[PDB]
RNA sequence: UUUUUUUUUUUUUUUUUUUUUUUUUUCUCCUCUUUUUUUUUUUU
């Protein structure tokens, strides 16, 4: 199957407001749509919400021997998906090409910057080291999946927590959260992404583009630079043709943006922290809202497991026994026998000769 | 202008395996000397520490007199030594990073007669191997 | 007192595909000075 196609209309009706200089939903040029956050109850696993879209974030990290060369780090993998539920279109192995630029971007930005600090995750060297797997999902797609993409992994990978080893003289130890607390990462910077859509060759722009605006686009620009003031990826793509001021007030809105959803962060970070160490409930249960028609709850309840034993026992006791024809099996030569209606000669020979 | 030329290379790594890396080489007209009896001054203009014509001669280590003598050549008294960039080279990927670190710092110092030479990157001092050779010799 | 005739917007649609983070170097390296090494003890 295929998605809607677009009409003549709604081109028209984008392009009139985008000369005009105002958006379908109400925000202007330099905003963003508002985000949302939501934890999980294992560490390292997050729910983020930007307009509407939905990206799931969740770490893992497990041990294995450190290749050939590099003896003293440890490897991370990385691997975007995209969910058929995101969107009509998306398929298991026919969009092959947005894939491959995702998976890219995702890699070289978070790779490449030198934020995570896979210094220390060994154990040993030449020996066992802990080799962490991001892994992200894409649940809803309506625009800017790279952006929420982004802070998903960031969260997640902020919000991870090892387990922890014990190692002295020549002898390992595993513990558990029982044995010993685990234990948090060391992030040295946080790199964001952030993109950019042009419109009409490059006269107009408009920050935060979702999916109808999307279609009625040229070409986009991602910039990814993590907080101070410290630019790490661009990639133009798309139809563009770009001039040098716009790249440069680009960087500039990515310097502004960064700073304000880098605040967001923190704060619900700590926030979260904060709830975990009270002592309240958290999880994903305890984030359906309640003032909301499709959410309801209901405490325990035994059902009533007083009959069972009765039922069963009549069951057992009111059917038909095992009958008593007993089969015998035929012997031809050792290494093949025979049963059920047989056959009549002992073997077949001569048959047509 | 440039005159592109190769060099081939034998690294052996720490797990024992070699290889012939092949790289580059770029060879100019106009080396800087960096004396006061150049012939012509604008055709490189002598923008650096130059020189001030007093001395008697001028002595030039070949590669091992500053190799192992350097902690000689330092006495403000000695007068007129300019480097060989073969002889920094051959020091630096022989002696480590201490006996070079101090060679470059004589070098950038405006106390000593000390400059350095484009040997290698000058279009007529520049001489490929031959049949049979080694590091000495052909240095 | 000025008749009659001079065509026009390409035809076509009912195609198969059995992969998967990365990817590829940089050498040997002088740690300065009262010592053997003190030690019970009690108040946390």
């Amino acid at each position: 199957m295929k998605e809607t196609p677009l009409s003549n209309c709604e081109r028209r009706f984008l392009l009139r407001a985008i000369e005009e200089k105002k958006r379908l939903d109400g925000r202007q040029t330099y905003d963003y749509r508002n985000i949302r956050i939501s934890f999980g109850t294992d560490y390292g696993c997050c729910i983020v919400e930007l307009g509407k879209t939905r990206v799931l974030g969740q770490v893992s990290c497990e041990l294995v021997s450190p290749k050939l060369n590099r003896a003293t780090e440890g490897i991370l993998f990385f691997n975007l998906e995209l969910s058929q539920m995101a969107a009509p279109a998306f398929e298991p192995g026919r969009q092959s090409d947005l894939l491959v630029k995702l998976n890219r971007l995702m890699e070289r930005c978070l790779r490449n910057s030198k934020c995570i600090d896979t210094e220390s995750l060994c154990v040993v060297a030449g020996e066992k080291v802990w080799q962490i797997r991001v892994d992200l999902h894409l649940l809803n797609h309506d625009g800017n999946i790279i952006d929420a993409a982004s802070i998903a992994a960031i969260v997640a990978l902020c919000h991870f927590r090892r387990p922890d080893v014990s190692v002295q003289g020549d002898e390992v130890t595993l513990y558990t959260p029982e044995e010993r607390d685990p234990v948090p990462l060391s992030i040295h910077h946080m790199p964001i992404c952030v993109s950019f859509a042009f419109f009409q060759q490059g006269t107009y722009l408009l920050v935060d583009p979702n999916e109808r605006e999307e279609r009625v686009m040229d070409g986009l620009l991602v910039i990814a630079m993590n907080k101070h003031r410290e630019i790490c990826t661009i990639q133009s793509s798309g139809g563009i043709m770009l001039l040098k001021d716009q790249v440069l007030r680009c960087s500039k809105i990515a310097g502004v943006k960064v700073a304000e959803i880098t605040e967001l962060i923190l704060k619900a970070l700590e926030n979260d922290q904060k709830v975990r160490k009270e002592g309240g409930k958290f999880g994903f249960a305890e984030s359906i809202a309640n003032q909301r028609i499709t959410a309801f709850k209901m405490e325990k309840a035994p059902i009533d497991t007083s009959d069972v034993e009765e039922k069963a026992e009549e069951i057992i006791a009111e059917a038909e026994p095992p009958s008593e024809v007993v089969s015998t099996p035929v012997l031809w030569t050792p290494g093949t026998a025979q049963i059920g209606e047989g056959v009549e000669n002992s073997w077949g020979d001569l048959e047509d000769s | 202008m440039l005159q592109k030329r190769e060099k081939v290379l034998l690294l052996r790594t720490f797990q024992g395996r070699t290889l012939r890396i092949v790289r580059e080489h770029y060879l100019r007209p106009c080396v800087p000397c960096h004396s006061p009896l150049c012939p012509q001054p604008a055709a490189c203009s002598h923008d650096g520490k130059l020189l001030s014509s007093d001395v008697t001669h001028y002595v030039i280590p070949d590669w091992k007199v500053v190799q192992d003598y350097l902690e000689i050549l330092e006495f403000p008294e000695l007068k007129g030594i300019i480097f060989m960039q073969t002889a920094c080279q051959a020091v630096q990927h022989q002696r480590g990073r201490r006996q070079y670190n101090k060679l470059r710092n004589l070098l950038k110092d405006a106390r000593h007669d000390c400059i350095l030479f484009a040997n290698e990157f000058q279009q007529c001092c520049y001489l490929p191997r031959e049949r049979g050779e080694s590091m000495e010799k052909w240095q």
